[PDB]
DNA sequence: TCGTCTGATCTCGGAA
DNA sequence: TTCCGAGATCAGACGAGATCGGG
RNA sequence: CCCGAU
């Protein structure tokens, strides 16, 4: 029965084109769906659509790049702001691309802590090389960083017209 | 630290007293809270008390569901529960309320007065037969062939 | 005890300090220590605020029901005054032929109503309740524009809701609602008032 | 100009739902097919070639519209 | 005048006819009970 | 036993009444999509297949 | 099977 | 004295998964 | 209406 009452109130509700989510009769319930305009079924745990660091070290592995410089925390900051305002990141509401800066200086001073204990960058050369090895974020990943949080945020909107409230009804019914 | 809860219902009257900070204090009757707080306190108790029954018996569940129904339910004015009384205060059209309990004086007292119903939402689209605007109905489609608003002859 | 004759003033110079008025910043915070130079001589009006806009009257009847009489005293001093709007804090409640004498004199004068325990707490502070705001005229129209919707068809919220009587807004305004969040803490919401 | 220039699968359905029911009527086939049979897999085949004579008319509930071809749209 | 005042829109139909004075019967293709109860009315008619 | 309950109704006789097809396989069947089933059918968003499973292939 | 909401009479109380 | 209005106190409602199978 | 399946 409490299937019943639930769907039978929440029906003929969809998120519009406009991003808004209104009743059949034109009146809105929500102007974003829930905030930030995402599917739940799409969302990621802890109710976030990315979870940082699991996509960082996915990229970082899906994309080794030897022959690399790799340098850091003097670049990473540099390059993770020369390439978040070119061209692109406007549809990115900036809730979400502060979540990413706050990350990346999250993941820059991970390495400063690092080149703390031991081997300087002072041009990405000392005598042991495998210590640039410790936090590697070369250039190409954290490029491909951006190009994938942002794609995996953009396609993790809300699909308009989805029936926003016959998910409500079923996701509370069962 | 200490709190002290009570199994009672006179909100204001509790949130007034001496020694309690009545800035810091909640319910879990979303029409006391409705009825003293705004309905911008009872929006956020019905998404709270569902969102901790939820997590008690298990059971996870995305707050942007429970963001959805707490706002429907408390849209028009005040609470809106959903039962049969909750959706005549939500819908304008007869035969989605009349698919619903009360299908006998649903319909006659919209016969009493002129109801007007257009034909919207999916509950009366299924019943005459319309494809839903809901989903795949939402937006509709063109062909892309030959054409154009051509010249006319001279007359 | 005079947590109250105290925090009631405390809190309607909140009130008509949000609703736009000119409450100097050292008359807004009083300790109790402040508010102990009348202490003693109230329990066992001498409370009476008029404020003007950047003009208010508010009441604290010492009788428990407020009848058509205790209005009647200051109808008069109302209309002597030019003021036009003004509030009644009451301890009990209105006597229940009263409240109508509110809205037969409408237009004229505004004089909303509020109980003594429903004062006690500030409830824009509150933690559940979010930072409404009211919207200008001008701020409605670039509204209804961007989400191309007509005046009505918005959210809505009751006249006699606890924060729109706190705001003191009249039918046809439109709050604004920063409702915080978690991931963003900005999520705005409007509400059209009934 | 100002919805989602990504092709939503409400919309991938109901392409390749009309396409599948136009090419069932012998609509004039664009991409030189090879022996499918199943008119729906020849109009996903159409789909990933990107050659659908079709336009997404958009509606705005307020009323007004907004066109998209589906050459135009990012298909998943 | 006062007919739109009980909000009956009267495009739709006037307050004399919320009683029966004649009374349609269904057609019989609705119906191949409700015959029983029919005749009983013009028995008592 | 499975041959009991084998069943299949691909267009046979409707009810003389609300010509809807029949309950049951003794008379033949089509099984109920019931309303419960309308919801998840509402909840894929998908509207066509609603009119073709609720107007066309049921009461045309 | 109560369980619910509704709405319909009484009565002690204040205003003129 | 008056009484006009309002909080208090009964009575009636119309709800309560889904399908499938046979006598 | 019973019964029985899930």
């Amino acid at each position: 029965y409490m299937q019943r009452r639930l769907v039978k109130s929440l029906e003929d509700l969809c998120s519009q084109y406009d991003l808004t989510v209104r009743s059949s009769t034109g009146d809105i319930i929500q102007f974003i769906y829930g905030g930030d305009g995402l599917d739940p079924a799409a969302m990621e745990g802890k109710d976030e659509p990315l979870e940082f660091k699991r996509v960082l070290d996915n990229i970082k592995a899906v994309f080794p790049c030897p022959s690399e410089p790799a340098l850091s925390k003097n670049e990473l900051i540099l390059t993770t702001e020369s390439i978040m305002k070119k061209s692109e990141f406007l549809c990115c509401q900036d809730s979400f691309l502060q979540e990413i800066k706050k990350f990346i200086k999250g993941v820059s001073e991970k390495i400063k802590k690092t080149r703390d204990k031991y081997g300087i960058n002072d041009n990405g050369t000392t005598e042991p090389r495998v210590l640039y090895q410790l936090d590697r974020i070369t250039p190409t990943q954290v490029e491909k960083f951006l190009e994938t949080c942002r794609d995996k945020y953009m396609r993790a909107q809300m699909e308009p017209g989805s029936a926003v409230g016959a998910l409500c009804a079923q996701s509370i019914g069962e | 630290k200490y709190k002290l809860l009570v199994e009672g219902d006179n909100l204001r009257a509790v949130m007034a007293t001496h020694g309690v900070k009545g800035t810091r204090t909640t319910s879990n009757n979303t029409y006391e809270v409705e009825k003293t707080l705004g309905i911008e306190a009872a929006r956020t108790t019905i998404i709270n008390e569902i969102q901790y029954t939820m997590v008690n018996h298990g059971m996870s569940i995305d707050r942007r569901h429970v963001m959805l129904l707490s706002d429907l339910m408390t849209y028009k004015g005040e609470v809106l529960g959903i039962t049969r009384f909750g959706l005549a205060k939500m819908k304008e059209s007869v035969l989605m309320l009349a698919s619903f309990e009360k299908t006998a004086d649903h319909l006659f007292d919209a016969a009493y007065f002129g109801q007007k119903d257009s034909v919207c939402g999916v509950s009366e689209c299924i019943i005459m037969g319309i494809p839903m605007n809901i989903g795949t109905g939402l937006f509709k489609l063109l062909h892309k062939a030959d054409r154009d608003p051509n010249p006319p002859k001279r007359p | 005890e005079t947590y109250r004759l105290w925090k009631i003033r405390k809190t309607i110079m909140q009130l008509c300090h949000d609703r736009g008025y000119l409450v100097t910043q050292d008359e807004l915070d009083q300790t109790l220590e402040e508010f102990k130079a009348q202490s003693g001589d109230k329990p066992s009006t001498d409370l009476t605020v008029l404020v003007a806009h950047n003009q208010m009257f508010v009441f604290f009847p010492e009788e428990p029901k407020v009848g058509i009489k205790t209005i009647k005293v200051y109808c008069q001093r109302m209309q002597e005054e030019n003021i036009t709007r003004a509030l009644i804090v009451v301890q009990q409640g209105m006597t229940p032929s009263a409240k109508q004498s509110l809205v037969d004199m409408a237009p004229k004068y505004i004089l909303e109503q509020f109980l003594q325990q429903e004062l006690l707490i500030n409830i824009t502070e509150h933690e559940l309740v979010p930072e409404h705001v009211v919207m200008t005229k001008e701020e409605v129209t670039e509204l209804l524009a961007r989400y191309k919707l007509r005046e009505n068809q918005l959210p809505r919220i009751q006249a006699g809701d606890p924060v729109a009587r706190y705001f003191g807004i009249k039918r046809g305004q439109v709050v604004k609602i920063i409702r915080p969040s978690e991931t963003a803490g900005r999520y705005i919401t409007y509400r059209l008032v009934q | 100009r100002i919805t989602t220039p990504y092709m939503t699968k409400y919309e991938r359905a109901r392409v390749l739902g009309t396409r599948a029911l136009q090419i069932a009527m012998c609509a004039p086939v664009m991409v030189e097919l090879e022996g499918e049979t199943d008119p729906l897999l020849i109009a996903m085949k159409e789909l990933k070639a990107r050659k659908i004579p079709i336009i997404i008319r958009r509606y705005l509930p307020d009323g007004s519209y907004e066109d998209w071809g589906v050459d135009e749209l990012i298909i998943t | 005048e006062d007919v739109p005042l009980l909000l009956m829109n009267p495009e739709a139909g006037k307050p004399s006819d919320l009683i029966l004075t004649r009374l349609l019967v269904p057609p019989l293709c609705i119906r191949p009970d409700l015959t029983m109860k029919l005749t009983e009315i013009i028995f008592l008619n | 036993m499975v041959l009991d309950k084998m069943h299949a109704r691909a267009r046979g006789p409707r009810a003389v009444l609300t010509r809807q097809p029949t309950e049951g396989r003794s008379r033949d069947g089509g099984l109920r999509l019931g309303e419960m089933e309308r919801d998840c059918l509402i909840g894929y968003g998908a509207s066509m297949l609603l009119l073709e499973r609720l107007m066309i292939s049921s009461d045309a």
